[PDB]
């Protein structure tokens, strides 16, 4: 069957151009009844049209993009691509390409099954920096019914994702990850909660364990009531 | 350009019953031309139905759509517990192409209520010249509520962010949490700090709180 | 024009068993242009079915209809307690446009006698110049039924008037009622008066009457 | 979705005209494939067609109503209007505007989805004027079986409606309500009978509430068995 | 609905015509979209079709029956008419008048909705004649298991029908009425036999109630074992 | 001409099981131009089919026909104590229009043996110079059997007369009958006659005979 892989940057600060490449398998580009187009996904909205592309090198493009947009395809090596011009933190999102139908009397782009894997794009100047986790400690504030809560909280870290577990995984039962949330200094922070009974505080030190792949950077941070 | 519209912008069952949906056009549709889409949440979509009523292959045949003019349905025999996923509504009658809004469908859930907890900030942050303050709501349901964060009893607006996890796959409850970021000359200066919840499973506001440095 | 005939006049079935109903037009109708429209009793009509096959945009499926040529039906597989109401076909192959007659559908019920009740005139508007009486049937079944006033035994013709509740929606029965008018001059005249009820589930007709200023 | 909203006097006196006009909302009259005709029901009969029109300003009419017929649109108000003329006590009904269905080739009237609410219209030369309640004491006549009736009758009104209710409403059960009939003057009337067990009639003295807008008339009489 | 009658003579002597007439209600010939023909059903054989006619006067015969067949229509008198000539005793069959189905742009006549009643003809040279009633008296011979059987007689008849009955009805069960069989010399001929309890044979004395339209002639025998 | 075959000659069923018919054409039929007729016998036909797949109105929804080019079938989901009647299909692709064969339906029973009665001629034929002998057979299934004459043990052919009766109501069993028309002088001169019996459920022939003037 017929499969579709993206490939590009994925971080391209902001005034610049967005190259991504879409490689199709399974099938040949220019023996076909299918046009090849993109598709995006702003975070927390819906599915948006860019544009397409015909073997003969035909295109069209989203009239709110046919300004920036440029898809250009490539039979030789069964791939086509996107330049999207002038990159804004507006543009974050994720990418598709997919298979375009359409009709032989008119050839304009119909339904677009199947579709490709996706890759996350973020626009944004800020530069790579590391954690800063700091502890939640668990109060009686917290404790209610004999039940207490606690967390580890991460603050500026750039860019996504953080992978956080507890007690190397063996904890699991009432861990909760908060997606992580942009700031208005231009980096990410989340809180990482878990609820354990107030009756094992004293028997068990909890560890919330924080990695962060784009900076390299592994730490672990204990957590225990506050002395006060 | 035909702006396309979903509702109701959330949909609530239990498994087994029937789901219905609804994408109205704002103009005629040419050729009875709509297809739907189900995208499970952080993963690519997936095409069901194309001219509004032709299924794609191997697709479940519980899925099926009919409707024409500015009217198409999506009705869904039986759910599953795969079913309960975004759905988006395409038309291609007329240039340039258009999506809908998207219906998510979550299962529904006897009434719960938030259990509200209270954090402190923590010293290490606190010798970076930041304070944060987190009030947490824990297995609630319905989804909506509002939480609004008071400094010595003076309304916050401007400086509170809003964080909610997906559906749980156990319980189906989500977890709500306002984070407030103040700076530590702001934070000394005040004294007092309260999270407040309205929720529909508690009948009267709950309010948790804390002094600042109270052992 | 096209002359569209509906049958039965009233058609009466339990609950949940199926009904159908028949349109016969008087000339062939071209491309199966015919159209059901069902209306509840006091409001605005509905459509349901559009070219004599195709259904409206959610209408219940227990809905269908079929035909061609000069005979037209619609099946309902199950009744529901709000399908006990008026039915219209309408043809549009040849202008003008026409509708039918309408076919009420009502609820079947074992048989029931009416209850005969009388009531002399008031004094209050004795004093007027005019007395009325009239003659009370109360929760019998079925509607059909025949009353005749008679005045010294001498039948009463053009000066009565009959009116009838709907359906009730506990026992499912209606009340009919005869009322006669007759001047000052006519009713003091006369001294006898009676009111006969005729009716399925009576064996013999029963007479309810009242003799002038029996205190 | 689209929705009708009709609009008339309601009481027209025999001879005159009758000016009716329905508003349109959630669609154009202009951009779209409808026309838009009137249909009218008089009391206990069927459905019967008036005329179209289109935004063009073409009209078709019922043929046994062309004479008097007259309907006009106005595209920039969203409304179209009708007029009939030479009004007779056989033209009370209640009137609907629908959105009728045509087919492109030939442009004729086909099915009538959807429709408006309706509005009823009287054409009589009768004045207002109030009710005349009077009682309908029970008696040992209207007692069977130990279970007694009564009712308050209505003569003389005019127009509809008349609101009749039993104790301010407490009372409900047994409680008929007979549609009112026109007589020969041309005035309405109407009775409403109450079944109660006989053994109440000497416990409960009964009310008959009575209330006419159209006067602004309020009435209330009770109801007790005659002393002779 | 449409309904169709026939009407004939039903008794034709061979070598002469067989006039049928089919009269046509709650419908008309001329306002249609159908033609009208004929079809018969020769005694336990399948149907055969004989011809049609249109309301214009054109008419299409079997090939086996063009030379004898001669169909008229009468729009005047909403009827159609057959007229077949050289009957033969091969010719006896049940004759319908349905309504048939064609086709608009060829005009051949298709499926036959609906039918008529249909009447049956028998063509033949004998003169009518009364019954011969002869009692088949039970005897050892026809008494098996203590159960016996006994039956009436008739032969030497024509033509049909022959009604027969036991106890003027009140006899039912066990009552067989064979067939009527045609015979060589061309007279009819069936037996009746109904089965009885021996042990009652000395206790009822069977009657066999004989009875024939045709030659209004009204015959009783009593039925009871032979003396010898 | 196409020529139409239709089979079985008989189909035999329990009342509930599913019935199905073939009618198998000569040649090619045009456009599927197959209808289906049923009739009671002693009445006129019905329309069931008409296409080869359209279902004429008002006729139960348990009757569905299908095929084309020189083979269609007509199938009854569930049979009916109605169902068992002749069934006839007809061919308009071409002219002239032809008929069926006739395919009856019966119901299905345990086999049954028959009864063999023997009945002397009666005098009062005897008068009148001609006698008759009548072997009856009663309650008898499978509807075939074979019956022959013997005359002083001399088969008897070209004159013996053979009549059935009907699937009975009741048991649904046959009743045949042959009938012997001999002269005066053939019946004085033979003395011995005999009626034999084949049938499935006799294991072996059963003869009843009766000996001419035995009291």
């Amino acid at each position: 069957q017929v499969q579709l892989q993206e490939s590009g940057p994925g971080l391209v600060k902001p005034s610049q151009t967005l190259p991504l490449t879409c490689t199709v398998s399974g099938g040949y580009i220019s023996s076909g009844s299918h046009q090849w187009g993109w598709i995006r996904q702003p975070a927390g909205k819906g599915l948006e049209w860019i544009g397409r592309i015909y073997t003969s090198g035909s295109t069209n493009y989203n009239p709110s993009l046919k300004s920036r947009v440029t898809i250009s395809v490539d039979t030789s090596k069964n791939q086509f691509s996107l330049k999207l011009s002038s990159v804004t933190a507006a543009d974050t999102a994720v990418y598709y390409c997919a298979r375009v139908n359409y009709d032989l009397l008119t050839g304009r782009a119909n339904f677009f099954d199947p579709w490709g894997q996706g890759t996350p794009v973020t626009v944004s100047s800020a530069s790579t920096k590391g954690p800063s986790v700091f502890p939640l400690a668990p109060s009686s504030k917290s404790t209610s019914g004999g039940t207490a809560a606690l967390g580890c909280l991460v603050k500026d870290y750039f860019p996504e994702p953080v992978t956080v577990s507890w007690n190397s995984g063996a904890l699991t039962s009432g861990v909760h990850t908060f997606p992580a949330v942009l700031q208005s200094s231009g980096l990410y922070s989340l809180s990482s909660v878990v609820t354990v009974p107030s009756s094992s505080l004293g028997t068990q030190t909890y560890i919330c364990n924080v990695n962060h792949k784009p900076s390299n950077t592994k730490v672990d941070k204990k957590v225990e009531p506050k002395s006060c | 350009e035909i702006v396309l519209t979903q509702s109701p912008g959330t949909l609530s069952l239990s498994p087994g019953e029937r789901a219905t949906l609804s994408c109205r056009a704002s103009q005629s549709v040419s050729s009875r031309s709509v297809a739907w889409y189900q995208q499970k949440p952080g993963q690519a979509p997936r095409l069901l139905i194309y001219g509004a009523s032709n299924r794609a292959t191997g697709i479940p045949d519980r899925f099926s759509g009919s409707g024409s003019g500015t009217d198409f349905t999506l009705t869904i025999s039986r759910l599953e517990p795969e079913d309960f996923v975004v759905f988006y509504c395409q038309q291609y009658g007329s240039s340039p192409l258009t999506f809908g809004g998207g219906t998510k469908v979550e299962i529904k859930r006897t009434v719960a209520a938030p259990s509200v907890f209270i954090f402190p900030p923590s010293d290490e942050q606190l010798k970076s010249g930041t304070a944060s303050v987190v009030c947490l709501l824990n297995n609630f349901y319905p989804r909506e509520a509002k939480v609004q964060w008071k400094v010595d009893n003076a309304l916050q607006s401007g400086n509170s962010q809003e964080s909610v996890t997906e559906q749980d796959s156990k319980d189906s409850t989500y977890s709500l949490s306002s984070t407030l970021t103040l700076s530590k000359a702001d934070y000394e200066k005040h004294k007092v700090y309260a999270c407040e919840v309205t929720h529909q499973g508690l009948s009267s506001p709950v309010t948790k709180s804390f002094n600042r440095g109270e052992c």
